[PDB]
This record gives C-alpha cells, sequence and structure tokens, in this order.
RNA sequence: GGAGGUAUG
RNA sequence: GCGGGGUGGAGCAGUUCGGUAGCUCGUCGGGCUCAUAACCCGAAGGUCGCAGGUUCAAAUCCUGCCCCCGCAA
RNA sequence: UGAUAUUGAAUGUUGGUACAGCUUGUACAGGAUAGGUAGGAGCCUUGGAAACCGGAGCGCCAGCUUCGGUGGAGGCAUCGGUGGGAUACUACCCUGGCUGUAUUGACCUUCUAACCCGCCGCCCUUAUCGGGCGGGGAGACAGUGUCAGGUGGGCAGUUUGACUGGGGCGGUCGCCUCCUAAAAGGUAACGGAGGCGCCCAAAGGUUCCCUCAGAAUGGUUGGAAAUCAUUCGCAGAGUGUAAAGGCACAAGGGAGCUUGACUGCGAGACCUACAAGUCGAGCAGGGACGAAAGUCGGGCUUAGUGAUCCGGUGGUUCCGCAUGGA
RNA sequence: CUGGAAGGUUAAGAGGAGCGCUUAGCGUAAGCGAAGGUGCGAAUUGAAGCCCCAGUAAACGGCGGCCGUAACUAUAACGGU
RNA sequence: AAGCAGAAGAUGCGGAGCCGCAGCGAAAGCGAGUCUGAAUAGGGCGCAUGAGUACGUGGUCGUAGACCCGAAACCAGGUGA
RNA sequence: GUGGAUCCUGAGUACGGCGGAACACGUGAAAUUCCGUCGGAAUCCGGGAGGACCAUCUCCCAAGGCUAAAUACUCCCUAGU
RNA sequence: UCAUAGGAUAUGAGAAGGCAGACCCGGGGAACUGAAACAUCUAAGUACCCGGAGGAAGAGAAAGCAAAUGCGAUUCCCUGAGUAGCGGCGAGCGAAACGGGAUUAGCCCAAACCAAGAGGCUUGCCUCUUGGGGUUGUAGGACACUCUGUACGGAGUUACAAA
C-alpha cells in the first residue's frame, strides 16, 4: 500500500542481570522492508525480536505500533506452537492453512495421529510452524531462525513466498544464502548497540570490513597523537628538572655568588614547567572532545576434537536393514557401510528418516528390522538435531555432571573457550540463547575420548565464528563423521561420501554432496562412451592444424577427417 | 551492581520507601511488608520496575 | 656436399 | 632515589579485560645429494625472572624477593 | 552551500494521489492456468457456436489472452467425478501489470520578456560618467534581500587555581582512625602511620541455644598442618571493611519465624561562626519475634559523601490573572 | 591542498501520520466525544562540509631499535628479528 | 502625600495612602490560635506575659564619585604625512 | 424621531512562520507593541481584547487624520532674594 | 513618427546657514565599570555622532481599564511599591491598574448614496475628478418615512473652514 513505518523502536533498553543485552536502540520498520537481524550467538537478537513483539517489556524507552497490528511470529520454541496444532485447527480456517502445508511438503497433515504429531521430525515442526503462522494473515512477520532445518523445498518455498508476502519481515538467520535472497537490510547487533547497512548479507559482510577497518585507523591515529605529545611532556620535564639542579651550580665560584643568580636560572626551568603544564591541559581536553574507545576485539572461538589412536575398519554394517512406523515403511531391504574414517553426508528431504538411522545406530531404537551391525568399541559423540534434550532448568556444571575437580576444570576451561564465562555456567540452561545452548552441547561432546562424530544439523543455532572453527576442526579430524544437514556448503566442504535417503531405500553412494546433485542420468552412457572417443579425436586433429601452414601436404588430410569426424559427431547426437 | 529503588505499595501505588538491593545477588523485584501511611496499616509493598 | 646472410667443492 | 624491562636459542606479541603459551628465524633427527647449502618430512626446546597468596582456572590480578637498562647519582 | 522572494514560458523523462479503461490470477488431483464472495439454470448463437489460419502478449513449457481472416450450429452446466474449493453466465470486490483523464512534486532539455553586460551603434552631448533607443551576448541562472548549514585566530571579547621555609616541580585539597597532644575537651607544621567514596535481603529484628585460638597424646589413607577423641587452655580467636575504643551475663558461633533497614514525631542534650552533624527517653498509628516480661525507627561503635539554582518522575482536600477548564 | 564517486551523517525549508487541551452531544454517574480553534508534532524530502577513496613533499612535515657472524684479536662485507 | 489657599514662610484645607492594634500557613483557608499530622498527641510560630506612630537630634547602613589624592588601560568623536 | 429589504463601515491590511527588537518581563507557560523576509483572513450571520490556548461572558470597533491646558528646559530681558 | 528626455526665457519674502553646551521626537550606538574573575546580564539605550523640529515637543478622544448598583481621550504630580514580577532567579532590574490631584475639549475624513463633469467607450458598464452626504458598537450611517431649521438663532481663526 505505501511504506508507512509499522514499527518504531527509541531508546530501546534491556538488561538482565548485570548484563546490558540492548543499549540505546533507536530504528523504524516500514511497510516492504525485509529486514536480516543478524549478529553473533547471545547478542540479544530473540531478545530484541520478542521484545518487538511484546513478549519481554523493556526496561526503558517506547514502542510505537499500530493498535490493531497483526505480528505473525515464527518464535525459536516452535515445541510449544507445534503442540498446540490441534487447538489450533479450532482456530484457523482449515483451507489456507492446509493449502500452505502441501506445498511445503507435509502431505494430508488431516491423517496424522497425535503420536506422530508429537514424534515430528525438527524440519516437520518447522515446516508446520511455518504453514500455521501464514495462514493467520498477519501483517508484520518476524522470522527467528528460519531454514534451520528446512530441505531444498521448504528454501524454495520460503523464498518464493517471503517475495509475495506484502508486510514487512524481520528475519533472524545466520545462513548467509538465505539472507542474499530475501532480505535488503542488514540489523547488526554487537556489544548491546545496533549498526545498519544497506542491501544483503554478503555487502554487509564486506561493509562491515570497511568499517571495522576505518575504525581501526582513526584509532591508531589517535594513539600516535597521544604518544607523541606523552613524549613531549617526559623530555620538557626531564629539562626542567635538570635546569632547577643546575641553577646553583653553573659558572666559576665567584660568578655563582652573582646576585640573583639562581632566580635567573629558576626562572627559566618556571617556563619549561608551563610548556609542561599546557601540553597536559591540552591533551586532556583534546581527549574529552574527541576519544575514540578501541574497536571491538572479536573474540575467536577455539575448540579441537583432539585425534584418537588407530582403529579398526568396520565400524557399521547394515543388511536388507528395514524400519517401519506402523504401516508406513521409511526405509526398506537398504544395505550400507560405514568404515572408519569415513565422511558420510545423510541426504534426503525433511521425514526421510535421516535422524530415524542414527538414533537406530547409537541403539535408542531397536524396533527394526534386518541386521545393524556396529562395533562395541565405537565411542561415538553425538550432537543432536533437537536441542531440547537438555532440561532448560539445569545449569551447564549440572548438565555436564562432572564432581571430580579436575574433570570439572576441563568443562569449565572448554566452556570459557566457547565463550561462556562464569556468569552464564552458573544460570539454568533455560535462560542460555539457543546457539548457548549448543555450544553447551559441544562441550559435552568434547569431555568424551571418542572415536565417531554423528553431527545431526550442526549448523543450526551457530554464528560464523563457531561455525568456521567446526569446520576448520572437522576437516582435521581423522575418525569417522557422520553428519546430516541441509546446508550444502557445509556438507560439501567436510563430506566425501553419501547415504541417500530415496523411495525408501538407503543407497550408498561414493561421491560428494555437490556431485550426486549435478549428475545428469545415465540413459545414454553406453554412448557417452562414442561421444567421447570420437570428440577426443577431434581435439587431436584441431590441434595439430592449429600449428601447420595450410600449403603444407599434410594439411589436407587432417582437413578431409576432421570434416569426416564431425559428421560422425553429428551422428551421434 | 548495587542499585537504589523505590518500594511502592501494591493496594495504593504510593512509592512510600527507598531502599538498596544487588542486583547480581536479588536480581527480582523485591517485595517487603512494611506500614503504607495512606492505608494506616503494614501491606506488601513491591519494587517498581 | 660445403660457407655467408636473414649455489658451492 | 626515580622510571622502564625479565615469554623455548635470537628478536618479538599476547598482560589493561584471568580460559589449551604463541609468530619469525634458529637448534636436533630423518630424507634428497658424490658431499654441503637450499628444499622436503618430523621433533624437541619456555610451566611466561624467582617465592608465596587469590581463584575451578593466573604469563595476565595481589604480596614480597632477585636481576637488566636509563637518569639523577 | 541550500531553501525562498525577485521568477517567467514550452517540452521530454520519472515517481505519488484520485478516477476510468485494458485487463491480470497455473500447489496437487481434477477433463485443465480453479483469484475471493454472491445468485445461478439456462446463456450465447447469420448481431456468427465449434472448427481452420494468420497476428500478438504472457507463460510454471501445460498452456490461457484478445485484434482479426476461413468457418457455418452448435458450445458451455448445474448432474458426474475430482478436489480444499466447480466449473456456464451474471452482481460486487481483491492481487499484479498496463493505458488514459486530472492533480502532485523532483529532474531534463529548450525558449524569451524579467534581471545582468567592465560589448557594438545612435541621441542627450564639445563627455571612456549617467540616462534613453536599437542590435548582440547571457538568462531564469546570476546579483541582491530573508532564512539555514559548513568553514573561519582574518578579526574580537575573555579564561588559563590555592597551599607553599621565595616562585616552580613534586605532593596536598573532602571524610574516618591512631600518634604528635603535655592523664577533661581542644590544639599546628609540606610532622609520623593507615584507611574511605562501600558491603549485607542477611552480615538486619526478635526468640532460643552456644562457646574461640593454640598445644600435648591417641588415631586408615594423612605428610608440619584436612577430619575426629581426651586433657590443659581469658581469649593468646572472631568481630564484612583501616585504626582505636569495646565485646566471653557476649557485640563472637548456630537455629526457628519474620522485615522495626517502620509512619507521624519528639522532652531534653552533645557539637557548633553559620550551614550542617550527632544522641534521645517517651507519645500515637500499624506490625515482627516471644508464653510473658519485653526487644525491634538497620549492622559492635566511629568513614562509605555534595548546598543552592535548574531539570525528570510519582502523589496531592493547594493555586489557576473576568468565569469554567487548561 | 587537489580530484573523485556512490553510499553514510546533517540545517533551514517543504510533509503533517498521529497525540494533548478546549466542547456541541452521549450519558444515572464515572467518563466518552463530532466539528472548529489551539499547543506539540513522526515518517518522507532536503546542499555543501565531514566520513570514504586516490594524488600531491622546491606542500605543512618525517627520515628506527635489538641480536649474531670472517683461521690472533678487534671490527663486520654478511645474516636474523 | 501631591495639590489648593497664603510673605519662595508659618498655617489652614487635603484621609488618597502608610504604619500599628493578630497571628499561623506554600496556599486554599482558619483565627487567639494556626501549621504539621490519622490525632482532643507532641512540636514549630504566635497569644495570654500587650505600644505604636509622626517629627527632630545623634550612631551605623544602602544607593549615589560617597573620606581625599593616584594608575597602566578601555571606548566614542575628532586633529595631524 | 420610526424602520431592520438590501448596501457601507479603512487588504497585501489584521494575523501567522522565520530572524531580531520594545514591553519592568533575559523565549520563557509569553499575552501586548515594532522591524526585515515570506505567507496571508473575516469583512456585520462580521471583527479585536480581557497575559499560552479553548469555551462562555464582559468591554471595545483596528488597519485615516487633527486637537489647547495641565509638563520639560533657559541663552537671553525686567524686577528682586 | 507623434511624443518624451533634454534645452532656453520669465516669474517667486520657496530652501540653504546659524544656534541655547538646555528642553523634545527619531536614525545609529559604545566601553570602562558591577557581577568581588567572566561570556548571559550590568553600565545603558547612558556617553557620543546624525536628522527633524517647536516654543514647547511627544501622547490624545477606547478593537481602553476593569470584573462594580462599574469607569469613560491624552499628558504630568502623589500613591500603589521597591510590591507583582524579571534575573548565570547571580549582580542587579523593576511595573501597571485602582485611589487622591493639576488641567480639561473635542472633532474631521474613507466607504455606502446623490448630482455634475470627463475619459476608457472596459461598450448602458467601468475608472478618475468635483460638490453634497456621512462618521459609530446591548451598533452607526447610507437608504426609506416623518418632524424641523435654513438664521430668527448658533458658533470661529488654539482642533472643530478661513482670512
Ligand atoms: N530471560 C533471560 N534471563 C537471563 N539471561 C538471558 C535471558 N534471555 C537471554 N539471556 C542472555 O542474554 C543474551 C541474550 O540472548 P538471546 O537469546 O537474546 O540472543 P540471540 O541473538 O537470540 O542468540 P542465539 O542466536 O544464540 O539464539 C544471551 O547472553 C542470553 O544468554
Ligand atoms: N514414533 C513415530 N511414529 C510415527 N512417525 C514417526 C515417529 N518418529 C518419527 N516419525 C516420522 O517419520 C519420519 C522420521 O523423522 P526423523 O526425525 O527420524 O527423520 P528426518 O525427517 O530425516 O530428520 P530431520 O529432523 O533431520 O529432518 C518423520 O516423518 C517423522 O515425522
Ligand atoms: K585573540
Ligand atoms: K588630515
Ligand atoms: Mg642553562
Ligand atoms: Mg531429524
Ligand atoms: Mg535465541
Ligand atoms: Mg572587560
Ligand atoms: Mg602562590
Ligand atoms: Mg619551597
Ligand atoms: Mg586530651
Ligand atoms: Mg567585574
Ligand atoms: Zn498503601
Amino acid at each position: 500500500k505505501n511504506q508507512r513505518t509499522i514499527v518504531k523502536v527509541s531508546g530501546l533498553e534491556k538488561s538482565f542481570h548485570l548484563r546490558k543485552v540492548l543499549q540505546n536502540l533507536h530504528f523504524e520498520i516500514k511497510n516492504g522492508d525485509r529486514i536480516g537481524l543478524v549478529g553473533y550467538n547471545g547478542t540479544g537478537k530473540t531478545t530484541l525480536a520478542n521484545i518487538i513483539f511484546g513478549k519481554i517489556t523493556p526496561d526503558n524507552g517506547l514502542i510505537e505500533k499500530s493498535r490493531d497490528l497483526r505480528m505473525g511470529y515464527l518464535s525459536q520454541s516452535i515445541d510449544y506452537e507445534v503442540s498446540h496444532f490441534q487447538q489450533s485447527i479450532a482456530e484457523v480456517e482449515e483451507h489456507e492453512l492446509f493449502q500452505h502445508a502441501s506445498s511445503l511438503g507435509l502431505n494430508k497433515v488431516f491423517d496424522w495421529s497425535e503420536d506422530r504429531l508429537t514424534h515430528l521430525s525438527g524440519g516437520e515442526k518447522l515446516k508446520l510452524a511455518l504453514s500455521m503462522v501464514w495462514a493467520t494473515k498477519p501483517d508484520f512477520l518476524i522470522l527467528d531462525q528460519p531454514t534451520n532445518h528446512l530441505d531444498f523445498t521448504g528454501i524454495n518455498w520460503l523464498v518464493s513466498e517471503l517475495e509475495k508476502f506484502h508486510g514487512p519481515v524481520l528475519i533472524i538467520s545466520h545462513d548467509r544464502h538465505f539472507l542474499d535472497k530475501t532480505v535488503n537490510r542488514i540489523f547488526e547487533l554487537e556489544e548491546s548497540r545496533i549498526q545498519f547497512f544497506n542491501g544483503n548479507y554478503s555487502d554487509y559482510r564486506i561493509e562491515k570490513e570497511q568499517r571495522i577497518a576505518n575504525q581501526r585507523h582513526q584509532y591508531q591515529v589517535q594513539q600516535r597523537q597521544i604518544e607523541k605529545i606523552e613524549t613531549q611532556m617526559v623530555q620538557l620535564k626531564s629539562w626542567s628538572e635538570k635546569a632547577h639542579r643546575d641553577s646553583t651550580k653553573q659558572g666559576s665560584a665567584s660568578e655563582r655568588r652573582q646576585i640573583g643568580f639562581k632566580e635567573y636560572h629558576r626562572v627559566k626551568a618556571k617556563k619549561l614547567d608551563n610548556q609542561v603544564k599546557s601540553k597536559m591541559k591540552r591533551l586532556q581536553n583534546e581527549l574529552n572532545k574527541h576519544k575514540l574507545e578501541k574497536p571491538n576485539e572479536e573474540a575467536a572461538v577455539r575448540f579441537q576434537f583432539d585425534s584418537h589412536g588407530k582403529r579398526g575398519k568396520r565400524i557399521i554394517e547394515a543388511k536388507k536393514l528395514t524400519k517401519m512406523f506402523d504401516d508406513r515403511i521409511l526405509f526398506q531391504d537398504s544395505p550400507f557401510y560405514i568404515n572408519h574414517g569415513d565422511r558420510i553426508g545423510l541426504l534426503g528431504e525433511n521425514g526421510c528418516g535421516k535422524t530415524t538411522l542414527i538414533k537406530m545406530i547409537l541403539g535408542d531404537d531397536l524396533s527394526f528390522v534386518g541386521e545393524l551391525w556396529k562395533s562395541d568399541s565405537v565411542k561415538i559423540a553425538y550432537l543432536s538435531q533437537d536441542v531440547a534434550d537438555l532440561s532448560a532448568d539445569k545449569t551447564a556444571i549440572e548438565a555436564l555432571g562432572f564432581t571430580d575437580r579436575e574433570s570439572i576444570l576441563k568443562a569449565r576451561t572448554l566452556l570459557a573457550n566457547l565463550g561462556l564465562k562464569e556468569q552464564l555456567i552458573t544460570k539454568p540452561i533455560g535462560t542460555l540463547s539457543l546457539g548457548e545452548r549448543t555450544r553447551v552441547k559441544l562441550v559435552d561432546m568434547l569431555m568424551k575420548e571418542y572415536d565417531v562424530l554423528i553431527l545431526d544439523q550442526p549448523t543450526n543455532h551457530l554464528d560464523l565464528p563457531s561455525r568456521e572453527q567446526l569446520e576448520q576442526t572437522l576437516s582435521e579430524f581423522t575418525g569417522t563423521i557422520i553428519t546430516v544437514s541441509h546446508d550444502h556448503y557445509f556438507l560439501n566442504k567436510l563430506c566425501d561420501r553419501l547415504l541417500v535417503f530415496e523411495n525408501q531405500q538407503i543407497k550408498r553412494f561414493e561421491m560428494k554432496p555437490q556431485e550426486y546433485l549435478n549428475k545428469d542420468v545415465k540413459s545414454g552412457d553406453r554412448s557417452e562412451e562414442a561421444m567421447l572417443i570420437i570428440e577426443n579425436k577431434i581435439a587431436l586433429i584441431l590441434g595439430e592444424l592449429s600449428l601447420i601452414d595450410q600449403n603444407n601436404p599434410k594439411y589436407y588430410r587432417l582437413d578431409e577427417e576432421f570434416n569426416e569426424l564431425l559428421k560422425q559427431k553429428r551422428n551421434l547426437k | 551492581m548495587r542499585v537504589n529503588i523505590t518500594l511502592a505499595c501494591t493496594e495504593c501505588g504510593e512509592r512510600n520507601y527507598i531502599s538498596k538491593k544487588n542486583k547480581r545477588n536479588n536480581p527480582d523485584r523485591v517485595e517487603f511488608k512494611k506500614y503504607c501511611p495512606r492505608d494506616k496499616k503494614s501491606t506488601l509493598h513491591r519494587e517498581t520496575k
């Protein structure tokens, strides 16, 4: 309709205990704004959103919004909204909701039992949560951490739909690529102060670099000035002291006794002092007028999956493996194996059973048909897709469960390296940000003395420093890694082999995630052999012709063959 | 860290009392039964936001 | 078949 | 007396704000070479000048003590 | 440097507003490109149905769209099924895009009559001024007025500490404790020592109970020193935080319940140039603990703070510039 | 100082979403409240400068530390940081 | 008091106005009380424990150069090559 | 003197924004008056003021002019103290 | 080109300059000084410069003061009152109305409308120019109605016409 300001925040302050989260934020959300709220873990992005939505009252400041404004809020605790889906059927026009749902890939949601509706994939929860919000016809969309668990399908859907949406959208995400398609403005929340950037997220990154560079340069210039003046002052002082010290010891005995001798020299000393006092006063005044604070020194997340010793070849084998739920076959007669050092990417749409298989491998799910052999000597660390596993009441130490001082020191030290300090450690996990909760789960993995790493969606709820550090570490890890991620970049960097869930079958492919997708059917693979050999002959003859003058008798023979071979190429195509 | 607070009566709202608390030790809004001069009786006073 | 020119030891 | 320095062998960060002790060169072992260098592959070497406190955790914070360098002396 | 006045005309481009028209609408299934709602069984039809062709836009590559030429009688539906929803047609509307009407600016060029000419020619006029006329150039700018931002030692008005064995440097500046201090109080020096700019939701109140440090001896890990057990043992401990003064009918340690770390006050005192500072029985209101007496207006006592003016906030039987409000 | 190009920051002036006061009226009261008036007023728009990027030193200006090494020694042509 | 009559006078007229007899409170207001306060309580300021006013002399103070003399300067308008 | 059909009753004015000034009143809650610049009413069913502003009431009718006396001062003249 | 500018002649008790070192109304307008410094502020709209004047000047006949069974131009004196207020609410600055007095005095236009005349014909309209008319507020006037005077009588050169 227009671009009238819909949400206006001014002087928004919010603190928790002694930790300032939001400090004096002034911003406006207008109609049609597609704003990416970015920032590392614990920076306050969810806190901010909840204040915008009204779940949390701020300490100071005003939030201006149309009294009738309907705000669709995707939230982070989907579990609560999805558990109320049964209640939502009665409150929302069934028609619209189910129309969306089918597009998102949740087919025939009507028929799902309350069991399945309580056992959903985390990707299904999100797809169901998304469909619900959009059926409510909100005027303002807030999407906290979307595309976390979505597959290629749900990402294409969420993009095409966001573009269509009429109202403004605030997207809280760490996913560079999702932002680079949907947003035109970035809100970067750092040190409790929001900075504004125009465009998508990639350019934000670039522009942020330049701002840091400019800020760093300017701070250094000021420091050089300060040091220059302090060097001056030191030099002038020394001189002043020497002047006073020598005021009485100059010239011969008689000349020292001259009247007013030391007063003359001491007057000179006093002038040097005045210079120091003036230099000092001016320096102090200048700093008060303009004193740049040292630019933020971004903390460096550091954690390493210490390599274990040598073990044996086989670690997992499956024969005629079949898993059912009541009458639904997830996968049937699926044989696969995993050897030591394999980097396996689990590929498949949401609901295809990736997390199911992992629970079977771990031994939490024994209800399957066939043989699934796992080496008894395999110690597995396991980052679980379901963040809600940890009771959100225990403190960090209680969740780790270590009681001896040595184990506690390792756990606390690792937590500190991951940016969780004493303050956060003593707090109930329920208070930690969703990425802080994930850094707590990681420490429980690092403290295990293991041989295999199962990473189920390891890139959700993780900021650039943590994701980058994880990527570096996992590339070095010599053990077996099994990772489920719909971030194909992360998979393509880490995984060299694939288990694909297709048509209720698990097939192992000996290729990288990127190659599998870009494959091209082998319908004429018995003929590509011909097209390959003939074309390679064309290259050889073409190469030689490039080096020979047309006047050489050898030219004639090569040209005839070239034209003849080209006819063959046409015939094969 | 340790800040001044005002306790308002929860019946009449009057900010009858001021005191201090350490925010790390007692982050939540404190409550105290104290005499409210307006209501002429002891009433629960809660720290103002 | 032969001439002329166009790193350390 | 008044200031500044003591981090593997050398030169240097990190210290304010406690969270795996590091960068460059060098040394040592094994390759390449007829042999040396360069080059390639591994490793050792400081618990942060010393001795105690504080802390789950100290190069970093506190207490004393010993060296080095500037002046005055 | 910008807005605005002097300051006009025409064109083109591009946004917003209102109206009108062209129209525009593909999840899957379903016969397929199903926008929403309403009526809906007839509607259209030589006033040209279907079908053929050409043209054009869109397009998810299925296809729909309409200007049309051939064409001449059907074509479409409620029924049927599908699906979430039904197909014709009509009524009222939305999404998106497009055109036009009328406005709205911003911008683009161009123009001439404002303004400008330290250009030329003629006249006033023997005149390198001025003015008039006619060309030319420039032109809605410039110049000037009002307003605004930036720059601005070019210029101007001023500021730039006290104590002090001269001044300067260094140190100090307010508050608490001790010594100097000469056995009341007070008492200086750039005299000798240190601390403070808080901390506690219990480390406060009350009720009840209770002793500490150290040593010897005996004891698994156990070590000079962890935990026990006996004897001796005035404080040799502790008392949040310096020092002094106190404290073992504890002011030190533990436990139960609570918020008196209350409201209005206050006889009378200490200290004191003033401004301030300190102590206070007792009275009233309403409470905590206790069986009751009774204790409780913070902490063992003494530091942990800043006048007025000026602003912010909450309350209010106050005032409200004729009157009611504000 | 000079030259840039977008962008960020910025004034007056344009804009006037909204909110307060007032009261015809509605109401048993409490209170709500049209129009008009009036006190404030946000979005949007709005230049240079500054930020940013290059160049310029017969522009203003600036022009370093520590360690090791040569067949007497001593110094280092040489090397490290 | 101004002012009007009158020797530049005394004086007559002139009661507007001023001070005092009532205080307390920021104020509404109440009144030998009043303010604070829930309070016939306590306390503050008052009353009961009372003299003011007009004029003159003297002491001191305020505003005026204000006990007298004294800068270097500042500013305004002029006079001088 | 009686009429209330119609008409007239001071326009770039009153007033407003911006920048200043004068009002005892230093922009302040700032009425009232004046200036530069820009904008800009009603006009009798009308208009202004009563210290922001609104409503009610009360009092006046701006944007044209003239108007003596009471008042200020004395270089000079006369008579005097 | 008509014209106009310009030029010539005649006619003018027209202006010019001075001062009384004062008083009056305006245009411009300090600083020292006070604030125990100093910038807002003060000194002060003072000193000074300039213009206009007159014996006086300025103001003046309610878009006023007020809040009463109201007042009735302006000016000046007393008082209000060092009050209300203003103010780095600092130094300082500082009213007005009511009340008592001196002195008193009120008037004239613009517009509606009438008559005349003229030019633009803008073409039965308009503008300009003369005289009449008219001057105010719980409205007045024009315009209609009556009554009345036309000097019997009133005023006047200090406004209300002018010697
Ligand atoms: N209710 C709360 N109480 C206390 N601390 C909180 C509370 N909510 C958040 N925090 C802490 O304050 C900061 C705010 O976290 P928040 O959830 O807002 O961040 P975020 O931007 O959403 O981060 P993430 O992407 O990791 O989820 C974090 O330190 C979080 O631990
Ligand atoms: N107990 C159960 N009963 C019925 N259906 C179940 C049960 N558990 C899971 N499902 C369904 O079966 C599929 C298994 O989901 P699961 O979480 O195991 O795998 P996924 O979808 O591959 O994982 P991801 O959460 O990583 O996307 C999903 O459709 C889930 O809804
Ligand atoms: K100067
Ligand atoms: K001269
Ligand atoms: Mg010398
Ligand atoms: Mg899963
Ligand atoms: Mg979060
Ligand atoms: Mg001065
Ligand atoms: Mg001195
Ligand atoms: Mg001395
Ligand atoms: Mg004594
Ligand atoms: Mg002074
Ligand atoms: Zn109460």
